[PDB]
């Protein structure tokens, strides 16, 4: 019965694909010949900061599309406003590996983590003067990758022993544990109501789970290699998907599938970061070979490329308004676009 | 202890084959609705003018 | 102009760009070793021959007023090629491989290893110090044994010293680029000289990045 | 015609190429970032001393090398010579500190990164530059206010105080003679600290390179020197075609000097054909 | 909690000098901004002294500058006012005032307990005028007073740099509104403050017991700092 239950686990993922196949009744670039195209979007750098010595691993935008965090390992988590490119905090960290960074959406609470298999909660508001390290989350086994808030109370974890989790802050318990993945999960990303999110792992299957109940909703598999990036459609109902096979796929909740993979010819290297516009039209990736690619998100074709880093682009964000996009390479210059 | 894994794998893909998919018709129809709803004020397709970019 | 009380603002990013120098120099004065290998090649060996949660393991000491950051990374149970790249800037791979090497096909699992870590995308021109212990044991094991059986192409005497050089070469000759090399010693006896041997070989890596980094290389 | 229009269209063209080439050297440190350190700010040093002598230090030289004399008077003459030796001192006085960031960049590696700071490579560059101001401008632009009157006729422009011996020799021996022996000096200091020390290439490229570097510096900077050393004396023995072809090959270390100091540095050439590339 | 405990003031002869010494302890002391700040037995408060963070820049009130001097030991984490040739309008409590500045910060949130120096007997700054003397107050009531600038206030910048004081009686200075509508942290919310360009006001609503006192406004635009006179409540 062990093979029977292999063939049992082939029945069922046939019928998947069965449903995938009969719910598929056209393509998405067969609706996109009516709609006019955008042209050349050309963006200039606004700001540059130069802060940190060694390279950027991370980058977060704060929710009044001003201030900004990036971590980077040179030991240092630094906040910067974004108008005037002062900084206004600059947060030495315990281990010097730091692969991630998130920000509160009150503003309040700087998560962190990275090979030191250790969320660090970082307050901002203390009474004190400085911040302080307010919590210290330690429950995985492999490093971290991505960290996201849900408020200033729980916040999702995803790491490298195939597992993500939902941490309670205030009490510094594991309250859920995500698994179902059988490589490294390497990004997250939450809906813009929070009810659930995605995780993309080293095995080409970006998961959406729901982060109330505990367990996997929908797999989508479309890549040959592994993902790297994940970000929802503005609406929830879709996400992108960036893998270090040079494509980037978008796939949709409720068909269950794939829809269009952005992949051009002349590009060979994977990508390293995904993000949307503010209305969803437009797709922003970071690449390996130094460049970030603007796409359309319905026509598919290059619109434009922000080029200017000496060494790959390591993070990237657009705010919560789509004024700026902000990038940030291991070059330590982090680049601000309109 | 295979079949446990097994048993709560097939677990999974049961209850992963009974949600409802739409044709991607619709699917494609209300992301195109969305984007053209909200392209009005996007502002990096339709690059606003420097009065009130404040990133001048 | 016409900045309100922001200047004083700017005075505090003033501020903190000078501390993040300060520490950018003083954390610059370190030098970060990467220790790898397989698993017991006798790595934990010469990190207790240093003689000064669960993911990296550090080590810091120093001697002769060089701060040793010894980075030994064998706990990250996981594929390498996921936190490899942030181990750039290092400025060597010091690299077990014990000398035991018969059994559940070692040294060819540490051959594979080897020439994985140093035809490396990231670590083309990072310079790997290497290792070699066990070799008291090597000697006991040429004593009673041929190891042809880890190499069957192998032409020569059964001696220590031509067998050591035998498997020091098939070590050197998997690497492939010009600007860095492969230094090379035995161990598991030696008291405390093998820190000498960190020692001198990372002052011939740093004059050598200082030659090719001023253009006289 | 055909003598004076080739000898000025290769004049030009040694002219353009020496400013396109430390111009570009010059862009190769502005537009990027991952040069820009203290050695190449010394060679962003070397570069803008030899700015000065690109622009205008060999063309009015070359137009009055096919006029034959100085048609401009006598404060032309002087301040353009006081400038442009001036800014040829300034150069090799760059040089020399360049020769000495490296010795103790190999000497002393682990601890010469600790000794000094971009203050430090300021106060060395500062010091080179007001040096060479106060070895030569006071003594090429006091000295008709000294002996009274102005030696030289309108006719031709030279050294006022080449019919002086002694303070020639104190000039000379200044700016060349023992900054090229201190230079070759360490530099075989640094030809025997590069070595492997512990058991073909390691010693090879530097002893190579830094024969080059000396011997380009010697054959481009050396007979000049001599030339105003035995014009003290020997005067009417001298023409003016060794004036020509001597400050023709000491004019031309400029255009020797990016293909000796920044072209050899791989890197250096990487963004080289980045900018050629764009 | 955190502490700011001064001294060094007493019945001193005019003419000389005195030295007043901040010891604050429960922060991180060496990256605050610090301000001295007098007031009259019978006046509002003014401004004094001012010295940023790391000692960078100094700055005093015209009518002080040069007498005075202003100086930190943050290794022992104290403030000197070394204060020379006391006249006889020097007679006032002095408070130690710490005033972080950052995108977003709330400066002057705490206040010192002041110190007495009672000595015997021996221009176009932006003037703030709270046009109100006082008036009585009771609980359950809601109340609105208002704060007249000279100079508009709202910057370039998009704030607009006016704050909302309350000194209890026989206490220290609370902070309540900082930057004209942002509201202080651990104040109650019944407070609000708004106002347009040079013409401001502070509505509290549903009054009580606890929040009777005296409430400046301040400037902050610019140095020097004034305060209006401050209005005072008094209960039924
Ligand atoms: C450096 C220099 C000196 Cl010091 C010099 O000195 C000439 C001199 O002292 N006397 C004194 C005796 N009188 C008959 C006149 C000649 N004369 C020249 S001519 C030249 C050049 O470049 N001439 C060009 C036309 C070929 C020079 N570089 C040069
Ligand atoms: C280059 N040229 C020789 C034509 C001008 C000059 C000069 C003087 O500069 C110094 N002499 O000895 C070394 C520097």
């Amino acid at each position: 019965e062990l093979d029977q239950l292999r063939q049992e686990a082939e029945q069922l993922k046939n019928q998947i694909r069965d449903a995938r196949k009969a719910c598929a009744d056209a393509t998405l670039s067969q609706i996109t010949n009516n709609i006019d195209p955008v042209g050349r979007i050309q963006m200039r750098t606004r700001r540059t900061l130069r802060g940190h010595l060694a390279k950027i691993y991370a980058m977060h935008w704060g929710t009044d599309s001003r201030l900004l965090v990036s971590a980077s390992q040179d030991g240092k988590l630094i906040i910067w406003d974004s108008y005037t490119t002062n900084k206004v905090h600059a947060i030495p960290l315990r281990s010097s590996w730091v692969m991630t960074c998130a920000y509160a959406p009150s503003g309040n609470y700087v998560a962190c983590g990275g090979l030191d298999n250790i969320c660090s909660i970082y307050n901002l508001k203390t009474r004190e003067g400085n911040v302080r390290v307010s919590r210290e989350l330690a429950g995985h086994t492999g490093y971290l990758s991505c960290c996201r808030f849900l408020d200033d109370n729980q916040i999702v974890t995803s790491s490298g022993d195939t597992t993500c989790a939902l941490w309670d802050i205030e009490t510094g318990q594991q309250t859920t544990t995500f698994t179902g993945h059988t490589g490294d999960v390497m990004s997250l990303s939450l809906a813009p109501d929070t009810r659930l999110f995605v995780s993309g792992a080293c095995d080409a299957s970006a998961k959406l789970w729901d982060v109330r109940e505990g367990m996997c909703r929908q797999t989508f598999t479309g890549h040959e290699s592994d993902i790297n990036a994940i970000c929802f459609f503005p609406n929830g109902n879709a996400f992108a998907t960036g893998s270090d096979d040079a494509t980037c796929r978008l796939f949709d909740l409720r068909a269950d599938q794939e829809l269009m993979t952005y992949s051009h010819d002349n590009i060979i290297c994977g990508i390293t970061s995904v993000s949307f516009s503010k209305s969803g039209r437009l797709l922003l990736a970071g690449y390996d070979d130094f460049n970030c690619n603007v796409w359309d998100a319905l026509k598919a074709d290059r619109a434009g490329v922000l080029a200017g880093h000496d060494n790959r682009v390591s993070c990237l964000g657009v705010t919560d308004d789509g004024m700026a996009v902000a990038t940030g390479s291991w070059d330590s210059f982090l680049k601000i676009w309109n | 202890a295979s079949i446990a894994q097994a048993r709560k794998l097939v677990e999974q893909l049961k209850m992963e084959a009974n949600i409802d998919r739409i044709k991607v018709s619709k699917a494609a129809a209300d992301l195109m609705a969305y984007c053209e709803a909200h392209a009005k004020e996007d502002p990096l397709l339709t690059p606003v003018p420097a009065s009130e970019n404040p990133f001048r | 102009t016409l900045s309100a009380e922001d200047k004083a603002a700017v005075e505090r990013s003033k501020m903190i760009e000078k501390n993040l120098k300060e520490d950018g120099i003083s954390a610059a004065k370190d030098v970060k070793l990467l220790l790898l290998g397989a698993g017991e090649s006798g790595k934990s060996t010469i990190v207790k021959q240093m003689k000064i949660t669960t993911g990296i393991v550090e080590t810091h000491f120093t001697f002769k007023n060089l701060h040793f950051r010894l980075f030994d990374v064998g706990g990250q149970r996981s594929e390498r090629k996921k936190w490899i790249h942030c181990f750039e800037d290092v400025t060597a791979i010091i690299f077990c491989v014990a000398l035991s090497g018969y059994d559940q096909n070692r040294m060819h699992e540490s051959l594979m290893l080897f020439d994985s870590i140093c035809n490396n995308k990231f670590f083309i021109d990072t310079s790997i110090i290497l290792f070699l212990n066990k070799k008291d044991l090597f000697g006991e094991k040429i004593k009673k044994s041929p190891l042809t059986i880890c190499f069957p192409e192998y032409t020569g005497p059964n001696t220590y010293e031509d067998a050591a050089a035998y498997i020091q070469a098939q070590f050197e000759s998997k690497n492939r680029s010009p600007n860095k090399e492969i230094y090379c010693h035995m161990t598991c006896a030696t008291d405390t000289n093998n820190i000498q041997v960190v020692f001198d070989a990372v002052t011939d890596i740093i004059i050598a990045n200082n030659l090719r980094g001023c253009g006289l290389y | 015609t055909f003598e004076v229009v080739f000898i000025v269209l290769v004049a030009g063209s040694l002219s353009l190429v020496t400013i396109i080439g430390n111009i570009l050297v010059m862009v190769s440190i502005k537009v990027n970032r991952h040069l820009q350190t203290v050695n190449n700010y010394f060679l962003f040093s070397l570069a803008c001393a030899d700015l000065i002598i690109g622009v205008f230090s060999m063309n009015l030289y070359t137009l009055y090398t096919v006029i034959g004399y100085w048609p401009l008077g006598p404060v032309v003459c002087d301040l353009w010579l006081a400038l442009d030796y001036v800014v040829s001192n300034a150069s090799v006085m760059n040089l020399l500190i360049i020769s000495f960031d490296r010795y103790f960049c190999v000497t002393k590696p682990l601890t010469y990164p600790v000794k000094r700071t971009t203050k430090m490579a300021g106060m060395m560059i500062a010091a080179a530059w007001v040096l060479s101001f106060i070895l030569w401008a006071p003594a090429i632009l006091f000295w008709q206010f000294i002996v009274g009157v102005r030696t030289v006729e309108d006719g031709e422009c030279y050294i006022q105080f080449f019919s002086n011996a002694a303070v020639t020799f104190g000039t000379a021996i200044a700016a060349f003679y023992l900054p090229v022996i201190i230079m070759t000096v360490l530099y075989w200091h640094i030809s025997r600290a590069s070595k492997s020390r512990i058991k073909p290439s390691r010693e090879k490229k530097v002893t190579r390179t830094i024969l080059a570097i000396l011997l380009a510096f010697i054959i481009t900077w050396a007979p000049y020197n001599v030339m105003v050393l035995i014009n003290t004396f020997c005067a009417p023995c001298i023409p003016n075609t060794v004036w020509t072809i001597g400050y023709w090959l000491c004019y031309i270390n400029s255009t020797i000097n990016p293909a000796c100091y920044a072209l050899c540095n791989a890197t250096f050439k990487k963004t080289f054909k980045h900018l050629l590339m764009c | 909690d955190v502490q700011l405990v001064e001294s060094g003031g007493g019945l001193v002869q005019p003419g000389g000098s005195r030295k007043l010494s901040c010891s604050a302890s429960g922060f991180a002391f060496s990256s605050f901004g610090m301000h001295w700040v007098r007031q009259a037995p019978e006046k509002g408060l003014e401004w004094v002294a001012y010295i940023s963070s790391g000692s960078g820049t100094i700055y005093y009130a015209d009518t002080v500058k040069g007498r005075f001097t202003i100086s930190r030991d943050d290794p022992k984490n104290t403030l000197f006012l070394q204060m020379t040739s006391l006249r006889s309008e020097d007679t006032a409590m002095y408070y130690c005032v710490r005033s972080i500045y950052y995108y977003g910060s709330s400066p002057f949130d705490f206040w010192g307990q002041g110190t007495t120096l009672t000595v015997s007997s021996g221009g176009s700054d932006i003037v703030m005028t709270q046009a109100t003397s006082s008036v009585p107050v009771t609980p359950g009531e809601s109340v609105s007073i208002s704060c007249r600038s000279s100079k508009s206030l709202l910057h370039s910048n998009g704030n607009t740099y006016l704050y909302w004081f309350l000194q209890r009686p026989g206490q220290s200075p609370q902070l309540l509104i900082y930057r004209m509508s942002n509201l202080a942290s651990g104040v109650p919310d019944r407070f609000s403050g708004s106002g347009s360009g040079t013409a401001f006001t502070l509505t509290i609503s549903r009054l009580e017991a606890e929040d009777v006192g005296v409430y400046y406004c301040m400037q902050h635009l610019e140095y020097p700092l004034t305060f209006g006179a401050g209005t005072k409540l008094e209960l039924k």
